[PDB]
This record gives structure tokens, C-alpha cells and sequence, in this order.
């Protein structure tokens, strides 16, 4: 790795500053370095990782979708397909690295319920990602590869955490985007995001001022969306 | 395409 | 070159979707392949060409200013000085890639007003955000390098373009805030902001109503930076 | 740092 030969904290402490500067590909390029020292990651740290890839691969999503617009409208030379080729395939890149960081190790050291639910969401958003842009005869199986991160996390998150738990919060959300627009299950996914925001409703008179902000934010885009699908 | 909400920065 | 094998007008046309994707790392690495087949370009043409690294040097500036402005509080470990170069490295790379391609060979071919005024420009353009960052002992012969090709561009539009012209207007916008702010020279910036301005409105009659809106837009600009001037 | 208007996109 070319960040082999810096500090575990200086790798952190440049990916906060690449943070800052909108720096995104080189804060994640300094995480997946931090990541490769092989030690655990903190709440902080594992935030600053999934911050930092969710605003690249962000950004080439945004990008693929108006490429693969206009190669259909196209439809209903080779330049259109071939862009959109290109552009996918370092979308597919970087969710295959994240991929390859969940697996080598950071899913197999997590045992706290707030660091492995964490990294079983993110697992399922990445495959989601793939997902988003496969074609192939192995969509079916990436497909499932989300579905079944999402419901492992789902498992743990239920026995391990309250309701209103942002980390629960946030997987559930996923999920329920999941159901609606990757598996093409919209009763499935209104359904986990009713439910969802119900139960972290009854939980917000156990939260402290500052909790509660942070669980209503994502309670608010689970409302978001059930807006706009009932 | 209508994007729904979902976790964290909205990048895309 | 990487693009040495993809046809001239293929680059041209993935240039203009990589801008309809915001994909301007591509849009430029499209565009430098497409002055590198050696044929001079159209006046769409240099217009994808100074876009796409318009906007690559410019997340390179923001950034660098962030950091650089961090640098200076944290004055009033090593991280934030080596992550500052480092950007800072990597901008001074796409101002010498655009300059290279300036004298190899655009600027040598380029034999009408709107082309080589165009082309000087941005060699006074990239000297100059080369001149935010310098501080060694040649920040002196870069601002003169800006100034020179500003000058010279000066010269030509002065005598071959109409005080409206689009190019001359931007030409002279981008020399006064050179005068500014990397010349310490407040009084020159202004006094070219205003005669250019003035002797733009006398002109504005001969104009058709789509030239009206490109010149009056530039003007705009002239005007914003002589409120905040004086 | 206060950035004065200059030509083109306003990309920084
Ligand atoms: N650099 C960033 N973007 C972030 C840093 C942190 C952070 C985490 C722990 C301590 C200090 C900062 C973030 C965070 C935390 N949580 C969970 C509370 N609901 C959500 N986000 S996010
Ligand atoms: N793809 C882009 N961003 C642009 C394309 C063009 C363009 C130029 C010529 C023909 C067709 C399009 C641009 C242009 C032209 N002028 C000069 C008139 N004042 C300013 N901008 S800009
Ligand atoms: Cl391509
Ligand atoms: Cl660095
Ligand atoms: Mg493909
Ligand atoms: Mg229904
Ligand atoms: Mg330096
Ligand atoms: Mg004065």
C-alpha cells in the first residue's frame, strides 16, 4: 500500500484535514491505508471511512445515472457505452475495495454490536451499489449478497440495540431502499420503514436532547421516503 | 432517477 | 498518451459527457488527448479545454486555501504541512500540464485574434494560480511569466477585438484581479476594471441581443469586483 | 479567503 510507511495517526489525522478541504478520494485513500495497519477501528474512525468512500462512490453514482440516461435515450457510436463502461466499471472498483476491507478484517474482528452492525450495513450499501449497475447473469447473487448483509445487521441490531439507535436507524433505512427499488419488494420496504419509525417513536422519552436529534434526523428520511411511496 | 433517502452524505 | 489510441472526435465528444456527468478529471484527460492528436481546435473546442481544467485546478485551489489557512492557524506534528504540499504538488502538476500544452504547441499555431488571445490568457491564468502557491525564490519570475502573457494577450485584443468581445472581457477581468492581488498593484486593478467596463457599456449598441447577454454577464463581473475595490 | 470574480466556471 503507498501509505504503507505513514502513521496510523497521521493517516487519521489527514483524512480529518482531507475532510475538511473536500477532499474525498484522498480521505478515503488515507482511511483504506488506516484500515491496513490492521488494528481495530474507533467509532470516529469507522464515521471518517464511511464518510469518505460514501462521497466517491457517490459521485460516480451521480455520474453513471446520467451517463446510462443518455446511452438509453441513445437506444430508443460506441462512445456513450464505452464512457458509461468506464465510469461503472471505477464504481465497481471502488465498492470491490471497500468490499475487500470489510472482508480482510474488518468484519471478522468486530464483536461489539455498534462496530459489527456498522460494518454489515456497509457491506450491504456496497453490494446495493453493485447492485444498482449489474446486468449480468450474477445480479441475482449480488442482490443477495446485500440482502443478506442487510439482514444479518438487521438480526444484531434488533437484539443488541435500542430502536431509536442511529447505527439501527440508518441500517433500516437501507434496507427498507433496498426492498423498494433493488429487490422490487415496495410493500417490504414501507412496511420496515413504518414499523422502524414507529418503535424509535415510542423510544425518544428514554434520550438525552443530543441523542434525540440524532435518532429524529433519521427517522425524518424515513418519513422522507414513505412520503413519497404511500 | 428519483433517488430515495438513505444513510449518511448525500453525494450523489 | 493514454488517448493515443481513441479518435480525435470520440475525445471530443466523451469531453462533452464527462461535463454533463461533472466527471472534469475525465473532461480534461479527454481534452488534453484531443490537443495532443496535433490539430488545432475550434472555438468549442479550447472552450472544453478551459473548462474541464478550470474546474479541476479550482477543487485543487479551494482545497490548497483550506489547508493553507489551517497551516497558518497551527503556526500562530508535520501532517498538515505535508498534506498542504501535497495538494499543492498536485495543483502546480495540472498548471504545468496545461501550460505544456499551451507551448506544445497551441499558442505557436494559433494565428487569429479569438485563438491566441485565448490561449494566452490561460497561460496568464495558470502562471497565476502557479503564483497563489509560490513563495521561493521564483514566485518573481512566475508573476512576471502571468503578467507577460496577460500583456501580450492585452495587446492583441486591444487592437484585432471590439471592447465587448466575450474573450477581451474575461482577459482584462482575470489581468486586473491579477493587478490586485498577486502584483500588489490595487490601483491598476481598478483602473483597467473601470475603462474596460466603460469602454464595454459604449459599445453594447452595436450588439445583437445574444451578444448583449454574453458581454453584460462579464460586465457583471468587472462591476462585482469594483464594489468590493472601492 | 475572499476570492474576487474572475472568468469562467466559479469552481473553486
Ligand atoms: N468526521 C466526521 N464526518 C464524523 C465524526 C464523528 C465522530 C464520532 C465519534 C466521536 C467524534 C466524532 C461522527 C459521527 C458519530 N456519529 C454517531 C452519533 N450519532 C455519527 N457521526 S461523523
Ligand atoms: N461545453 C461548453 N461548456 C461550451 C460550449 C461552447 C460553445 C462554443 C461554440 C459553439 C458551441 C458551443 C461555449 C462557449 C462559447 N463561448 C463564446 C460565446 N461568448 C462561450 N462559451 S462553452
Ligand atoms: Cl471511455
Ligand atoms: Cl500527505
Ligand atoms: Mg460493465
Ligand atoms: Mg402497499
Ligand atoms: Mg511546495
Ligand atoms: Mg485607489
Amino acid at each position: 500500500g503507498a501509505m504503507g510507511s505513514m502513521e496510523r495517526a497521521s493517516l487519521i489525522q489527514k483524512a480529518k484535514l482531507a475532510e475538511q478541504a473536500e477532499r474525498y478520494e484522498d480521505m478515503a485513500a488515507f482511511m483504506k491505508g488506516a484500515v491496513e495497519k490492521g488494528e481495530e477501528l474507533s467509532c470516529e474512525e469507522r464515521n471518517l471511512l464511511s464518510v469518505a468512500y460514501k462521497n466517491v462512490v457517490g459521485g460516480q453514482r451521480a455520474a453513471w445515472r446520467v451517463l446510462s440516461s443518455i446511452e438509453q435515450k441513445s437506444n430508443e457510436g460506441p462512445e456513450v457505452r464505452e464512457y458509461r463502461e468506464k465510469v461503472e466499471t471505477e464504481l465497481q472498483g471502488v465498492c470491490d475495495t471497500v468490499l475487500g476491507l470489510l472482508d480482510s478484517h474488518l468484519i471478522k474482528e468486530a464483536g461489539d454490536a455498534e462496530s459489527r452492525v456498522f460494518y454489515l450495513k456497509m457491506k450491504g450499501d456496497y453490494y446495493r451499489y453493485l447492485a444498482e449497475v449489474a446486468t449480468g447473469d450474477d445480479k441475482k447473487r449480488i442482490i443477495d449478497s446485500a440482502r443478506s448483509a442487510y439482514q444479518e445487521a438487521m438480526d444484531i441490531s434488533k437484539k443488541e440495540m435500542p430502536p431509536t439507535n442511529p447505527i439501527r436507524l440508518g441500517l433500516a433505512l437501507n434496507f427498507s431502499v433496498f426492498h423498494y427499488e433493488i429487490a422490487n419488494s415496495p410493500e417490504e420496504a414501507i412496511s420496515l420503514a413504518k414499523t422502524t419509525f414507529d418503535e424509535a417513536m415510542a423510544d425518544l422519552h428514554t434520550l438525552s436532547e443530543d441523542s434525540y436529534k440524532d435518532s429524529t434526523l433519521i427517522m425524518q428520511l424515513l418519513r422522507d421516503n414513505l412520503t413519497l411511496w404511500t | 432517477k428519483l433517488m430515495f433517502k438513505t444513510e449518511g452524505p448525500d453525494s450523489d
